């Protein structure tokens, strides 16, 4: 009987594999792995992982100017 | 634009609206929208006129898209220079223009038509004897070429090695240099009587072609572009055969020489005696007074060493005075040294064939000035439902990268991120299941891969036969003829060698794993292999095209960027996020953990004469 | 050389019609694209092992 507020974040290994990075820059991103789909990250974070990690996959995206 | 209310939208636009000019009381008839800013023109290909006006508008306007029904063309000064030699003058571009425009031309759009349309046609370029003379009609010239600061009915030499620096001062002064030759009225070359052969057939596209250079009469030296297969081979063939001098060929493969001197004589009538092949097997040159030599620019552009037998090839090439040059596969003439063949062998006409007129850097328009401007081009679509070219089904399979190697991918350096991402197991069983579904349904399969590692362990995992740059020539020209007509070898391997100018009739299917980063022009040329498939008429054929790209990865930067091209040509790619009926095929490569694991590490890991008896 | 002839009566006839008509279906299965080319697949899964 233990509750702990946060975000569950589901997603892919890809995106998941992206978000440890960011984890092991910033610590705080992620509090606890559920599973290979299942993650749980901090609440306040969620804003700048989320508009953080775009800039990150602006690079394999090819926009024509 | 006076007096004009601009809309409440107009904001949204920035200086681009052309809402200010008035539309003609006849646009239910012109089919032309001219862009006053960009130059860019939207052609109506459904309204009376478009016939008409999609010939006239790729000479004046380099095309940019020209899907089904709204074609669009752009004028530029290259592509006004190209327009302007071919009996065009500025009053007829504007006459017609404003002819078939739907709005009136405006002041802005004509001062740019003025400045570049009268240039042309001023100061002749002339060969004699291996001797370059910049001949001119006029007298006036004198006093502003002799007075140029770089330079140095009058005629005054100028060397040989000169050519390229004065040809560019003269794009940058007011009077470029056209190169004219009055092969009718030239007597001391020696002429070659070959004619091409009965059975030989021009198709429509080949004759608009050639009346694009000779509408005037005299031969004009240029580039054409043909799609990839549509036979650019056979272009050089004619402007030879109709010239009927000295010619040399310059092919950029040893395997194409040889396929380009089988067709060479299957279509016209030139007798073998007359014609010499020059690639490393075989160096001897013709003795007769006049002939055909096909080779490489990179036996010809080498400075520092050449062989005995070569050296001697080299005098001989030199020596003579050519009369036309066909420069295979253009697009690689502006290199770095291949245009010293231009420059070192003496010709009065130079002609480049080139599917792909595009390169990563700005050298492309070098062309212009080398072997002259741009005379034809020819849609790609247009021939494909026509039956001239088989149908292509474009897709662009996205495999996930296994979670394993992809944890790799993130620490690993760019340098070894390529072959990490390219070796994925996700893409090994999609390529086992796409084969033996192909296989069964009787199709041709061809897989590229520009990495000799992959091409390799893809060959020997699967057991099928692959060819790259340490094959040799015989034994690559022995599978070929084999996956050609030998039912039991279905599929090969191919690399970057056979990327371009390997006839491949039987080939139908075209698979690729690996790629050579953004290059738009390799995508093209690994795609026309299947381009010129002999059953490219009967009823519901359709080629395939898959492209095997790891999802989440930079591939998908460079395969956006590496496919542009065709698709301006009208190619469309479509993703397939699955491969249905994948899961039930028996045997699957790398389908457990243990075998990713050893494959993880495996691919981790690659980075006293007397006293002679004694020994 | 050697000549071989073949005489075809009315139920011949009829049977090599759909001989015929079997050789066209397989030579229409031959040039007809792919499955999963004919849909569009993006609501299923991945492709995966
Ligand atoms: N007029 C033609 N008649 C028959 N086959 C032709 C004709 N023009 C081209 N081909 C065929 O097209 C194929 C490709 O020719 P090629 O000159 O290598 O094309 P490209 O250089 O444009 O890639 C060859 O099989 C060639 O025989
Ligand atoms: F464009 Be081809 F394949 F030389
Ligand atoms: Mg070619």
């Amino acid at each position: 009987a233990r509750a702990r507020k946060g975000a569950l974040v589901q997603c892919d290994p890809s995106i998941k594999a992206l978000i440890l990075q960011i984890d092991a820059k910033m610590s705080d991103i992620v509090l606890e792995e559920l599973d290979d789909t299942h993650l749980l990250v901090n609440p306040s974070k969620v804003e700048f992982v989320k508009h953080e990690l775009n800039r990150l996959l602006s690079k394999n995206i090819y926009n024509p100017m | 634009p006076a007096d004009f209310v601009p809309d409440s939208v107009s904001g949204m636009f920035r200086s681009h609206d052309f809402s200010y000019l008035r539309l003609r009381p006849d646009h239910a008839s012109r089919p032309l929208w001219i862009s006053p800013s960009d130059g860019r023109i939207i052609l109506e290909s459904f309204s009376p006129l478009a016939e008409q006006a999609q010939d006239f508008l790729v000479t004046i306007a380099e095309p940019i898209s020209r899907p089904s029904h709204i074609h669009e063309y752009k004028i530029t000064a290259y592509s006004l220079y190209a327009a302007v030699s071919v009996g065009l003058e500025t009053d007829d571009i504007i006459s017609v223009l404003d002819r078939l425009s739907k709005v009136p031309v405006a002041e802005s759009i004509i001062n740019f038509i003025k400045g570049a349309t009268i240039s042309y046609g001023k100061v002749k370029l002339v060969i004699k004897h291996n001797r370059y003379f910049v001949e001119t009609t006029q007298a006036d010239i004198l006093q502003m070429l002799l007075n140029d600061s770089v330079i140095g009915v009058h005629s005054f030499e100028i060397a040989n090695e000169s050519v390229e620096v004065v040809k560019k001062r003269c794009q940058e002064i007011d009077y470029p240099v056209l190169e004219e030759y009055d092969f009718r009225n030239d007597h001391r070359n020696p002429d070659l009587d070959i004619d091409l052969k009965p059975s030989t057939q021009i198709r429509p596209y080949q004759e608009k072609s050639l009346s694009k250079m000779f509408g005037n009469g005299r031969a004009r030296s240029g580039i054409i572009v043909l799609p990839c297969g549509a036979g650019k081979t056979l272009v050089g063939i004619t402007a030879a055969c109709t010239i009927k001098k000295s010619v040399i060929v310059l092919c950029t493969s040893s395997v194409s020489v040889m396929q380009w001197r089988q067709q060479f004589l299957q279509w016209c009538t030139l007798q073998p005696e007359n014609c010499a092949v020059f690639t490393s097997d075989n160096k001897e040159m013709f003795q007769t007074e006049s002939g055909l030599v096909v080779s490489t620019y990179s036996m010809v552009a080498n400075t520092r060493n050449r062989s005995h037998d070569s050296q001697k090839v080299m005098d001989f090439l030199t020596g003579r005075e050519w009369g036309f040059i066909i420069l295979d596969e253009v697009h690689v003439v502006p290199a770095a040294m291949f245009r010293r063949v231009v420059s070192t062998i003496a010709a009065h006409a130079k002609l480049g064939l080139t599917a792909t007129l595009v390169r990563e850097d700005d050298k492309i328009g070098d062309l212009n000035f080398l072997i002259g401007p741009k005379l034809y081009e020819a849609n790609w679509m247009e021939l494909s439902q026509k039956g001239h070219i088989a149908n292509v089904q474009c897709a662009e399979v996205w495999c996930p990268m296994t979670a394993e190697f992809y944890q790799e991918y993130l620490r690993e350096t760019a340098r070894k991120r390529m072959l990490l991402y390219i070796m994925n197991p996700t893409k090994f069983q999609a390529c086992q299941f796409l084969i033996q579904y192909h296989e069964r349904r009787g199709d041709k399969i061809i897989v590229f891969s520009d990495n000799v590692y992959a091409l390799q362990e893809y060959a020997l995992k699967m057991g099928k036969p692959f060819i790259y740059g340490s094959t040799p020539q015989q034994e690559r020209m022995n599978i070929l003829q084999n996956f050609q007509y030998n039912d039991q070898i279905n599929t090969i391997f191919l690399s970057k060698v056979g990327d371009t100018s390997i006839d491949l009739p039987e080939a139908t299917c075209l698979i690729q794993i690996s790629s050579h980063y953004g290059s738009r022009r390799q995508e093209a040329q690994r795609l026309g292999r299947i381009l010129r498939a002999k059953r490219r008429n009967d009823e519901g054929f359709n080629a395939f095209f898959y492209s095997l790209v790891s999802k989440d990865t930079q591939e998908m930067y460079y395969s956006t960027k590496r496919q542009a091209f065709l698709v301006d040509q009208g190619y469309a790619f479509k993703v397939i996020t699955h491969l249905h009926g994948m899961e039930n095929i028996p045997n699957l490569a790398y389908a457990s953990p243990r075998e990713r694991r050893e494959l993880l590490q495996e691919v981790l890991l690659k980075n006293h004469p007397l006293i002679r008896k004694m020994y | 050389a050697t000549l071989h002839i073949n005489i075809t009566t009315a139920s011949d006839e009829v049977a090599q019609r759909e001989l015929q008509e079997r050789q066209a279906e397989e030579k229409r299965k031959q040039n007809a694209v792919p499955e999963w080319h004919k849909q569009s697949t993006i609501g299923k899964t991945a492709l995966g092992r």
